[PDB]
């Protein structure tokens, strides 16, 4: 029995969001399901439930714009959220509302891996990668730090790797930050032996699927030499 | 009906027996469940009906309580037990969760290694400079960063982020960015990154001179 969600990663404000959960190993009609969101910054928030009886058990804070349902032919249950605003941005999870007819409500025992829904007017855009070159300013002992600045991209996410996944030790890819431009920007760095700085080739592999942007940047040392 | 968790953050060593509590604004008898949330994984149910261990969950996890107070207890914390926990009541709708409890590993205080990266010639072409300050592998996670251009303290023209405690050395890393215009960048010489951390008796300053 497995649960996989699917729907847009981005939803333009004031529009209506549509998230769907596909089930496996079980018939949607024979169980009760639910949706829970996690607004970055906050915790967990119960959205509402969906049953075969079509009963209405939604959170009062969403009631007016929410609509849950089940589609037995496609074996899925879904979520409809009208008039989304930045306050609706969050990773949404679908799950099973485990209940026992005599004992009552037990838990939410099967959960999907969730999907991040970002409410933004921003237009899809690829990143521009700049080098964070190793230098006397980024060296201490026999260790030097270098990296890549993935600036101005939308929406999330972008993945980074070094030397096509060959270099992973000492790598640090930071959480991205949203700029007032409405575009994201993160950085990935790596500390490497200072001695290899002339011999070993360092290249960060940036990939942003939303905009089919694949950038490979080589990071060269920077000195007065 | 609200659920309050405490502590919100708890630090412990691997192998310790730790206990998280969850209180309820009202009496919910045993209708309370616990969950483990590690970023990247789907939330895992660990306990329900307050003390019934979920199928496939190591016995080091145990729940107790009824009424308004409940307790989740972990014996011998494992590397992977260090995540965030949330309790939930199921007394009546709307069902709600506690604000969660993040559990991280405690270790010795380590000052960050501060490196600074001036903007790349390539980015300057466009017309905006991004100066980056890196605080690498430090503990505790608390750390403040202040940019100084020609000594003038900066404000509102920088953003930053920290990684999650490393799996290997339990250290944290931080990345700050000073975003100035090209013309504003070619206007000054000294670009300073002032770092404040427990391991540093006094704020350290790592800077460089533009065009040098």
């Amino acid at each position: 029995v497995q649960l996989l969600e699917s729907g847009p990663g981005v939803v333009k404000p004031s529009e209506t969001l549509s998230l769907t959960c596909t089930v496996s190993g079980a018939s949607v009609n024979n169980y009760y399901w639910t949706w829970v969101r996690q607004p970055p910054g906050k915790g967990l928030e119960w959205i509402g439930n969906v049953y075969d009886s079509g009963d209405t058990n939604y959170n009062p804070s969403l009631s007016s714009r929410l609509s849950l349902s089940m589609d037995t032919s496609k074996n899925q249950f879904s979520l409809r959220l009208s008039s989304v605003t930045a306050a609706d941005t969050a990773t949404y999870y679908c799950a099973r509302y485990h209940r026992h007819f005599i004992r009552g409500p037990l838990s939410f025992d099967y959960w999907g891996r969730g999907t991040l829904v970002t409410v933004s007017s921003a237009s899809t855009k690829g990143p521009s990668v700049f080098p964070l070159a190793p230098s006397s300013k980024s060296t201490s002992g026999g260790t030097s730090a270098l990296g890549c600045l993935v600036k101005d991209y939308f929406p999330e996410p972008v993945t980074v790797s070094w030397n096509s996944g060959a270099l992973t030790s000492g790598v640090h890819t930071f959480p991205a930050v949203l700029q007032s431009s409405g575009l994201y920007s993160l950085s990935s760095v790596v500390t490497v032996p200072s001695s290899s700085l002339g011999t070993q080739t360092y290249i960060c592999n940036v990939n942003h699927k939303p905009s089919n942007t694949k950038v490979d940047k080589k990071v060269e040392p920077k000195s007065c030499d | 009906l609200q659920m309050t968790q405490s502590p919100s953050f708890l630090s412990a060593s691997v192998g310790d027996r730790v206990s998280i509590t969850c209180r309820a604004s009202q009496d919910i008898q045993k209708f309370l469940a616990w969950y483990q949330l590690t970023p990247g994984d789907a939330p895992k149910l660990l306990m329900y009906s307050a003390s019934t261990l979920q199928s496939g969950v190591p016995s080091r996890f145990s729940g107790s309580g009824s009424g308004t107070e409940f307790t989740l207890t972990i014996s011998g914390l494992q590397p992977e037990d260090f995540a965030t926990y949330y309790c939930q009541h199921l007394k009546r709708y709307p069902y709600t969760f506690g604000q969660g409890t993040k559990l991280e590993i405690s270790r010795t205080v380590a000052a960050p290694s501060v490196f600074i990266f001036p903007p790349s010639d390539e980015q300057l072409k466009s017309g905006t400079a991004s100066v980056v300050c890196l605080l690498n592998n430090f503990y505790p996670r608390e750390a403040k960063v202040q940019w100084k251009v020609d000594n003038a303290l900066q404000s509102g023209n920088s953003q930053e982020s920290v990684t999650e405690q490393d799996n290997k050395d339990s250290t944290y890393s931080l990345s700050s960015t000073l975003t100035l215009s090209k013309a504003d960048y070619e206007k000054h010489k000294v670009y300073a990154c002032e770092v404040t951390h427990q391991g540093l008796s006094s704020p350290v300053t790592k800077s460089f001179n533009r065009g040098e």
